[PDB]
């Protein structure tokens, strides 16, 4: 043995293995294995959780009435706010899983892990010799987790406000979100989809633009894909008939022929577009809401004229008013 | 002398990593620019504040900070003399220009590099010795500012106490914590509900002591890494590269970025609800002792009341079996307020306290924090995002709070973008595979 | 070389910048309208 | 459709008599409403009492009569309870409690009766609006 | 019978990932 | 990679383009606010004055009613001073 | 032949390619961008919708809209020569006559657009992939604009064009369809969402395995625009994700085919959906959950807890979002939790 720990350490950052295990892995293969073990549990077999400390269980799994669409994990109790509530801080388990416990438990691993995930997509870039920044990338869905998960809960003083880990769930989420934040109107989460419906259309641009200019090596009766092996010294598609039909469908200057920066402009506007969006929730986790143009034009006597702004307005009344029926005993909102 | 031949316009102060004449020229005309900014705006503040009108409702974020040093302000937070600040915006306007012109000068005019025109103030980054002598010079300079604040509070004036006997007030800290075990005891606290860490803070006598120790601490440190070279493990970890440095400097901003968010955010303390707003849990708690005060007055017994879902409208149980406020306000049971403490007991709020023993400046603190709560439009449109356009209001605390969380964000993209090249940079990789010599080539399927 | 003055590109180009300024000094205009 | 000196003619006092506000009063009313009131009693409603709105019909059963420039006047030098069994000076802003509520101070008795007009030419403008809460919005 | 259904699906997805993974075509350089 | 037309460079930098378009650039301008200011607009578009939303009393909405008799159900609209 | 003559001067190649399909993209595309900039900036939407909705008016780029016509107008093409604008303008425009105006056009627009899509390509001799993925986004517009509306009661309740106007269309469908519970509407998030992945992700990957190809250390200049050597390593990129993901590319020309299919199908998908609720054929409820629901008052899912909150969009939005319904609902009838 030239030295167990020096062993032990080539082991880990080695890149012959097949799933790299790193430095950021030895945290990040625990967190995430406790976290989708615990997750997988509970969505099937956990019972109701009173999610808004008001002693009103709300069940979530699939054992207790639920599917796929509507089953989720259900966040912890209002009670809790953001106290830390971990295995051993309860009388039991039967308690534990009252308060909405296993969500503390999956979130705080999950996060963890997440990050550790982006700390190891940079370790094998490096090991391997190739740039970086590709953990940059990955750093706006993360950056979103985080804002959904911490950041909100944070700011609005309670891990029961945060997205609950289930489809309907995540639905109510949004709604409740939209009624008291507005958050259509708001200029960060139109960046959100900004990027994200830019993303889609540009993944369509590339994409089809690329297969389109493909360089004929294939049989008519051949799968057009085999004109590709792995490995290859030159390009498999005419870069230059792609700019030369994209550059007369709106005009030349307007169109890219440095696939360069091409590829880094499909990789910059839905990062930072999900960015701003990243930072939308964060930002409305504090209570800086989207534009409130309610009763803004008005005519020369002093009457309310209507836009589209308030139509939008009395929806967002409907979900306030009522979201979370026997929640609240007071007029305002404020928590 | 620099242009495409080094790096694009787009990354031109790359250019610079390398010209210590001028990336010193950098870093104080842009000293200058962040002078200019606390100057010119305290003087913009101030032409529009108004004296008798709430701090909160104006738009302020460093008058309340001078406020909060004892300066122009007296009982209850009334401002008294707007002078000081006035002198704080002037005198860093003026001293804006000084940095300026050094900033414009050591960029176009003096010399472009300095090892030869001043070996003392000329670097190199590999230099291990420069660099922690450099950084041992700037840890004393930190560490006087932090006897500053120590100075002004125990000698000069003191600081704006809102926990004040007599109601929040100007007092001089004459007994500053220095109990190791109460100061970095704060360290070893949870930053969960309850324990709240360094946020946790909640009185001055700690804000001053903890202060002395970071001041002394600090030019220990600095002094330390003036007469010393980094170790061997030391060097066999970090990367040493002027990049590196940076990276390590943009993660460390980061960080406080978000400690500042939380502070702004939770704290009372060092951030009065008297100047700023009253913080988030504050107005919820104050919205249950506003009508916990009306229905009483119409004679409702608060302790027996039983809400819709039989839990307590008024009062209720924490987990721990304390007496706290009901509703949703059920979250924020670890609010603690200058307003409210009076009202509590050994066991929480007590009921007799809270049937007899409250007061007229509670009821009317507790319905002008409950009706200035930090929600807001991005238009600035105070209230539920389904409020009528009329009162014209964000707290401050929410400015602050976003904004200052967006920049700590970016930074730690920042720290990873940066670190990220640094370590290409060293093993040189950082500009592309080198096609001859293609490692993942050289390494076994694993297929 | 000796190029052109009016062509498919001018017209074009003025299709879209002749009405935007239109509309912008009209929008402009706007900002004074009270009650 | 427009802000008419007939729309303007707010009653003065209990004995019928009224008084004309002019599109400045209006306005400058409008401000300080906003500067002083909005806080708490913004679109007609009470945030910290909802039960007590700023409706016409409202101020007019009331105790004394609030109904109009003379009575709600007076409420913002000595308010009182519904009943007027009971000063609340010390809890609600006015102008022998103004070292208390300093937006009070500046206000003098011009911006007093232009806050009173405003409460009573709103609702003859906006309506039901004016009483009722986020129903109405 | 409606549990037994979503979980045995979701087992079926999480069994194929492995073999996805672990039982893939080998990818071969140049000579394919 | 170029065709006929004269490159923009070239026609944003030649002083005889200035020449014209300062004249015809703030002409256009001066047109579209007068187009405004005079109230014009309001009647090209028929999009209601401040002060024609509403009779004075009346707090109700105009709304189309039918189809077909449509543009005479407007033109009622605007005969109660709305 | 004047029409090969015709032909030639038409497939010239200018700076902005005209074509065949340009004698309809062209005036169609024109129209449709100048009737949306024309309304927005003077058109109102009163005697149509109750509501402002110009820069004339006061609306800002966020509640500007060309709104739908009334609900009295049925299904009318609204032309301006038509039985209500009777050749009128002003009468035209205020009966909301530039909203078929957009739309009718608009969509013309679209079809010569991918009509120049192909006769591009033909000329430059490329396969039409740009032109089969284009149709997603036809389909869409196709089923939302025109579709949706031809299976309601009238154009009234087809999506406004504006920004904050089409932010009701969303809370519309919440409310009303519980378009959010929709499997085709799923699909179409996972298509878009799963896209805008593939983009990123792609773009990243290409950026951070790329070759030396020059000395300065801003890689844009160091690209050959001339084919030769790929400009990225495939190789090291698919040995990345095979170890940090488990699975990766191998096949470019997959790989780019992928990034096609994800959104393209998506929007198909999501466009199904829409035609569904075209006839109000929805996704509303789950009879399992409901009947449970009556008989034990004890049993709660994120599932029932979100149509509460859609009694309450219909509720408090129907009334000024259907006007001509004439709705009149009591304080005492509307439906609220507690204090709020
Ligand atoms: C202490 C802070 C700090 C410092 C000293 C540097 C220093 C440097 N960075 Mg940098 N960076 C930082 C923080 C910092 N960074 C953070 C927090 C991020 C995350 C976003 C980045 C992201 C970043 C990238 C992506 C790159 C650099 C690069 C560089 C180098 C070249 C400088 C450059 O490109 O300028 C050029 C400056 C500009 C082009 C200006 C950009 C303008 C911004 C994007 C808009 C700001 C919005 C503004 C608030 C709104 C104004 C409104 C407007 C209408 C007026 C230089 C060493 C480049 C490099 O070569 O890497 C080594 C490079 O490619 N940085
Ligand atoms: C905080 C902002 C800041 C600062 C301090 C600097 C500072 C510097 N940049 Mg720079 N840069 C910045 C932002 C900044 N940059 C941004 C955002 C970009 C992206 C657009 C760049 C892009 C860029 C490039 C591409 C290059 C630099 C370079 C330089 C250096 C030489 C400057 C030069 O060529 O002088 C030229 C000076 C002039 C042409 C005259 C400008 C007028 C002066 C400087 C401003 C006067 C200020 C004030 C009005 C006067 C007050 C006087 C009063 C005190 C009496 C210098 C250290 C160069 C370099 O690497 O150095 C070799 C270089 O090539 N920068
Ligand atoms: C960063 C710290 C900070 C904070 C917390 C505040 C906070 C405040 N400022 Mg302030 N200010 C700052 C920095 C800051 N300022 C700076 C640096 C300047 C110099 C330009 C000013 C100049 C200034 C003026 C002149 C005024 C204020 C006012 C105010 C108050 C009202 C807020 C408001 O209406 O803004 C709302 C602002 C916005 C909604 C703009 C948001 C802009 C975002 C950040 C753009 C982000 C886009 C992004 C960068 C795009 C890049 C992406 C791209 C690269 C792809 C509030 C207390 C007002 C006041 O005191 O009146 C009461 C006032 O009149 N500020
Ligand atoms: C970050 C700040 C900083 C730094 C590191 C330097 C560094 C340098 N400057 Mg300089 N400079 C600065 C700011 C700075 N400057 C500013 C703001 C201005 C505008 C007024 C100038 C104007 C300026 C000129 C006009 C010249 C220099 C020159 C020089 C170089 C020769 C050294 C010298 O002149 O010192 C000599 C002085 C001393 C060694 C002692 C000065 C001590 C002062 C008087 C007290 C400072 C008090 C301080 C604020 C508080 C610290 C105490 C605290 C620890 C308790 C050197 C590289 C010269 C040059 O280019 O030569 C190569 C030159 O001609 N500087
Ligand atoms: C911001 C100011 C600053 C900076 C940049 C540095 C920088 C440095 N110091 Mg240092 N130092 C400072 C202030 C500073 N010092 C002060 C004020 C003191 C006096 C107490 C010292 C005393 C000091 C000593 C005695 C030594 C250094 C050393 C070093 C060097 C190696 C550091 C290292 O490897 O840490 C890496 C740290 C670790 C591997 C430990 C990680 C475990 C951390 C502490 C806990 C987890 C952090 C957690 C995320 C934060 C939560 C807070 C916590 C309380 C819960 C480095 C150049 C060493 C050196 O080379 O000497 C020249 C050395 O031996 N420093
Ligand atoms: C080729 C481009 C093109 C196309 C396809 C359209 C298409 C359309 N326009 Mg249009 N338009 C265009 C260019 C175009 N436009 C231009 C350039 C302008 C600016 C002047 C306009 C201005 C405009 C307005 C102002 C309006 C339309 C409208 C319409 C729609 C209904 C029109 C209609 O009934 O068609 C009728 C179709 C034809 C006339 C085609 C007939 C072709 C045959 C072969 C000729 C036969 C003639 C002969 C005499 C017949 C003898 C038979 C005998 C029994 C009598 C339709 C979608 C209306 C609309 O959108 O309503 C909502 C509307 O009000 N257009
Ligand atoms: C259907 C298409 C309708 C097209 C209508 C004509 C559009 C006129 C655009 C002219 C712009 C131009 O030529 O490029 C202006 C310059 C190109 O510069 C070109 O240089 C040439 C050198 O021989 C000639 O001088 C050309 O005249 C000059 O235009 O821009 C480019 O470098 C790329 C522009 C790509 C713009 C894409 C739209 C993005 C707009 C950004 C706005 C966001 C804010
Ligand atoms: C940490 C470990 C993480 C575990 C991640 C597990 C990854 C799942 C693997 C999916 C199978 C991949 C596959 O079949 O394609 C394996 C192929 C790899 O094989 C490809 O074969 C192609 C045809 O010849 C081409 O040759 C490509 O070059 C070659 O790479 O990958 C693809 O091409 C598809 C890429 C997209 C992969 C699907 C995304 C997975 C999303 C899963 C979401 C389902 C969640 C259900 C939850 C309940
Ligand atoms: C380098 C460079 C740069 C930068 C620059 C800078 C950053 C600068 C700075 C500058 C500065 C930083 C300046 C300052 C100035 C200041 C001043 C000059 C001041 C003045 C003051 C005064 C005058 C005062 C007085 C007063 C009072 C007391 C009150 C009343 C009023 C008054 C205001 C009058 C750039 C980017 C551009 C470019 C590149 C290069
Ligand atoms: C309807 C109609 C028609 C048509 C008309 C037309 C065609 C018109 C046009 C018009 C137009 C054509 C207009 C235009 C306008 C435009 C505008 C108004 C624009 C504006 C712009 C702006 C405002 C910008 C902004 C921005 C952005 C966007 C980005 C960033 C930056 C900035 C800020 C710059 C006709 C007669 C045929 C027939 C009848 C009816
Ligand atoms: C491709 C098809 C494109 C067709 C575009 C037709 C556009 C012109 O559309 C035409 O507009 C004019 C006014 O300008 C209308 O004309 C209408 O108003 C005029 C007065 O303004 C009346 O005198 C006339 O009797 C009435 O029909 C026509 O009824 C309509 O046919
Ligand atoms: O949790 Mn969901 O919902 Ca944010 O807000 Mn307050 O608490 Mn509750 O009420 Mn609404
Ligand atoms: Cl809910
Ligand atoms: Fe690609």
């Amino acid at each position: 043995s030239a030295n167990l720990w020096e062993r032990f350490c080539n082991w880990v950052t080695s890149t012959d293995n097949r799933l790299y295990v790193g430095w950021f892995g030895v945290i990040m293969i625990p967190t995430l294995l406790a976290a989708t073990i615990c997750f997988v549990i509970a969505f099937i077999a956990a019972p109701p959780v009173d999610i808004d400390g008001i002693r009103e269980p709300v069940s979530g799994s699939l054992l207790y009435g639920n599917n796929i669409i509507t089953g989720a994990v259900v966040p912890s109790s209002n009670a809790i706010g953001l106290h830390f509530y971990p295995i051993w801080e309860a009388a039991s388990l039967d308690e534990w899983l009252y308060n909405g416990g296993p969500y503390q438990l999956i979130i705080f691993h999950f996060l963890l892990g997440a990050s550790c995930y982006m700390g190891r997509q940079w370790e094998l870039s490096y090991r391997l010799g190739m740039r970086p920044w590709i953990c940059v990338a990955y750093s706006a869905p993360l950056a979103s987790a985080f804002a959904v998960f911490l950041i909100y809960p944070i700011g609005q003083g309670s891990f029961s406000d945060g997205m609950p880990l289930g489809i309907s769930g995540t639905f109510n989420f949004m709604i409740v979100f939209q009624a008291e934040h507005n958050i259509l109107m708001h200029p960060f989460h139109q960046l959100g989809v900004a990027g994200v419906f830019g993303g889609a259309l540009f993944c369509a641009m590339h994409g089809s633009l690329v297969t389109s200019s493909l360089i004929r090596e294939t049989t008519e009766t051949e799968s057009a894909n085999y004109g590709y092996k792995f490995g290859q010294e030159e390009e498999t598609y005419n870069i230059v008939a792609a700019h030369g039909y994209f550059g007369r469908l709106i005009f030349q200057y307007a169109s890219f022929n440095n696939s360069r920066s091409l590829h880094f402009f499909l990789a910059a506007w839905p990062v930072v577009g999900v960015w701003f969006t990243a930072l939308g929730i964060s930002t409305m986790a504090f209570n800086l809401n989207g534009f409130n143009f309610n009763h803004s034009v008005i005519d020369a006597k002093g009457n309310v004229i209507n836009t589209w702004a308030d139509i939008i307005n009395r929806a967002n009344l409907g979900m306030e008013v009522m979201h979370e029926r026997n929640a609240h005993n007071f007029p305002l909102d404020l928590a | 002398d620099q242009e495409s031949s080094g790096f694009a316009w787009w990354a031109g102060n790359a250019r610079l990593i390398n010209l210590s004449g001028k990336l010193l020229g950098a870093h104080v005309a842009h000293a200058g620019l962040i002078v200019f900014w606390a100057g010119a705006m305290t003087l913009f503040e101030l032409a529009h504040f108004i004296p008798e009108k709430p701090m909160y409702e104006q738009g302020l974020i460093l008058i309340p900070h001078i406020a909060t040093l004892g300066w122009g302000v007296g009982p209850g937070g009334e401002v008294v003399d707007t002078f000081p600040f006035f002198v704080v915006g002037v005198v860093h306007l003026i001293s804006s220009a000084v940095l300026g012109f050094g900033g414009v000068y050591h960029a176009i005019r003096g010399p472009e590099t300095l090892e030869e025109y001043s070996s003392f103030f000329g670097y190199d980054w590999k230099d291990k010795n420069k660099m922690t002598t450099i950084l041992g010079f700037h840890l004393i300079v930190l560490g006087i500012g932090a006897l500053l604040l120590v100075a002004k509070a125990m000698f000069f004036g003191g600081l704006y106490d809102t926990w004040a006997p007599g109601g929040g007030d100007v007092r001089v800290i004459t007994n500053p914590t220095l109990d190791p075990r109460v100061i970095f005891g704060y360290l070893l606290k949870s930053p969960f509900g309850g324990e709240g860490w360094i946020v946790s803070v909640n009185n001055l006598e700690d804000v001053v002591g903890g202060h002395i120790w970071i001041g002394l601490i600090c030019i220990a440190g600095g002094i330390w890494h003036i007469l010393t070279t980094p170790f061997g493990w030391a060097r066999r970890a970090f990367i040493w590269s002027g990049e590196a440095y940076l990276s390590y400097s943009l993660g460390a901003l980061s960080m406080m970025g978000f400690i500042a968010t939380c502070f702004v955010w939770f704290n009372n303390t060092v951030y009065p609800s008297e100047f700023y707003g009253p913080t988030g849990p504050e107005a919820s708690q104050a919205q249950a002792m506003t009508f916990l005060i009306r229905d009483q007055k119409l004679g409702a017994n608060v302790g027996s009341a039983q809400g819709p879902t039989g839990l307590g409208k008024y009062l209720m149980r924490s987990p721990t079996g304390e007496i706290i406020f009901g509703g949703e306000t059920m979250r924020f049971w670890d609010f603690r307020g200058p307003w409210l403490e009076p009202l509590r007991g050994p066991n929480g709020l007590d009921l007799n306290k809270i049937k007899n023993d409250i007061q007229p400046w509670q009821e009317r603190r507790a319905a002008e924090y409950m009706t200035h709560a930090p929600l807001g439009s991005l238009n600035s449109v105070g209230g539920v995002a389904t409020e009528i356009n009329s009162v014209n209001f964000v707290s401050p605390r929410s400015w602050l709070a976003t904004s200052h969380f967006v920049l700590a964000f970016f930074f730690l993209v920042g720290h990873l973008w940066h670190a990220g090249r640094a370590r290409a940079a060293a093993a040189g990789f950082e500009k592309g595979i080198d096609r001859e010599s293609e490692p993942v080539l050289s390494m076994p399927s694993l297929d | 070389v000796s190029y052109p003055i009016f062509t498919v590109r001018w017209v074009a180009v003025h299709t879209l910048a002749v009405p935007t300024i239109f509309f912008l000094g009209a929008i402009a205009a706007m900002q004074f309208i009270q009650r | 459709a427009e802000l008419t000196p007939e729309v303007l003619t707010v009653p003065l006092n209990s004995e019928g008599k009224t008084i004309t506000l002019t599109e400045k009063q209006y306005l400058e009313g409008k401000r300080l409403f906003q500067y002083a009131c909005a806080s708490c009693h913004v679109g007609g409603i009470t945030k910290t009492n909802p039960s007590l709105d700023l409706r016409t019909e409202t101020l007019a059963l009331a105790t004394p009569p609030r109904d109009n420039i003379e009575g709600l006047v007076d409420y913002m030098k000595n308010p009182t309870t519904y009943d007027g069994e009971q000063e609340i000076a010390e809890v609600h802003p006015s102008l022998r409690s103004a070292d208390i509520f300093p937006k009070m101070r500046n206000l003098t008795e011009k911006d007093l009766v232009a806050i009173a007009g405003h409460i009573l030419v709103e609702p003859k403008i906006l309506g039901d609006k004016w009483g009722g809460g986020k129903v109405y919005y | 019978m409606e549990t037994i259904t979503y979980v045995f699906i979701f087992a079926c997805i999480i069994a194929l990932f492995f073999f996805a993974i672990f039982f893939r075509e080998p990818p071969r350089i140049t000579k394919k | 990679g170029t065709t006929g037309e004269r490159p923009f460079s070239d026609i944003i930098t030649s002083v005889r383009y200035w020449v014209i378009h300062s004249i015809t650039i703030p002409a256009l301008f001066i047109a579209g606010w007068l187009f405004v200011s005079t109230g014009l607009a309001y009647d090209v578009f028929g999009t209601p004055r401040p002060d024609s939303y509403y009779a004075q009393e009346q707090r109700s909405i105009p709304l189309v009613t039918d189809r077909f008799e449509a543009k005479q159900q407007v033109e009622t609209f605007l005969e109660q001073l709305k | 032949g004047w029409f090969d003559i015709l032909d030639d001067w038409l497939k010239r190649d200018r700076f902005v390619f005209v074509g065949w399909s340009g004698i309809l993209l062209f005036p169609c595309a024109y129209l449709a961008l100048g009737g949306w900039l024309t309304g927005t900036t003077f058109v109102t939407s009163w005697y149509t919708h109750g509501l402002a909705s110009s820069y004339l008016e006061g609306c800002n780029f966020l509640t500007v809209a060309v709104s739908t016509p009334a609900n009295s107008m049925g299904h009318s093409l609204l032309l301006l020569w038509g039985p209500e604008a009777q050749g009128d303008f002003t009468r035209w425009c205020q009966l909301g006559g530039l909203w078929t105006f957009i739309a009718l056009h608009g969509a013309f627009g679209l079809i010569g657009f991918m009509l120049r899509q192909f006769e591009i390509a033909r000329l430059v001799g490329v396969r039409p992939y740009n032109a089969i993925a284009f149709s997603a986004p036809i389909a869409v517009f196709v089923s939302v604009f025109l579709i949706y509306p031809l299976g309601q009661s009238s154009w009234f309740f087809a999506p406004s064009f504006g920004v904050a106007a089409i932010f009701r269309f969303l809370l519309f469908f919440q409310g009303f369809h519980n378009w959010t519970l929709n499997p085709f509407h799923m699909m179409g998030v996972a298509g878009v969402l799963g896209g805008a992945l593939l983009c990123a992700i792609h773009g990243a990957t290409v950026e951070n395995t790329l070759f030396q190809d020059g000395e300065g250390a801003s890689t844009f200049r160091a690209f050959n625009p001339t084919q030769a050597e790929e400009t990225y390593s495939m190789v090291t990129a698919n040995r990345f994700w095979s170890q940090i993901f488990g699975i990766a590319f191998s096949n470019k020309r997959w790989l780019h085919f992928f990034m096609l299919f994800v959104p393209v199908t998506g929007l198909w998908m999501s466009a199904i959906g829409v035609v569904g609720l075209a006839l109000n054929l929805r996704s509303y409820d789950f009879i399992s959950q409901e009947i449970r629901a009556a008989e034990d008052p004890e049993f709660e899912t994120f599932y029932t807890k979100n149509l509460l909150l859609n009694e309450g969009i219909r509720a408090w939005m129907a009334p000024q979002d259907q006007p001509h319904e004439n709705f009149v609902f009591p304080e005492e009838v509307l439906p609220r939790g507690n204090a709020l």
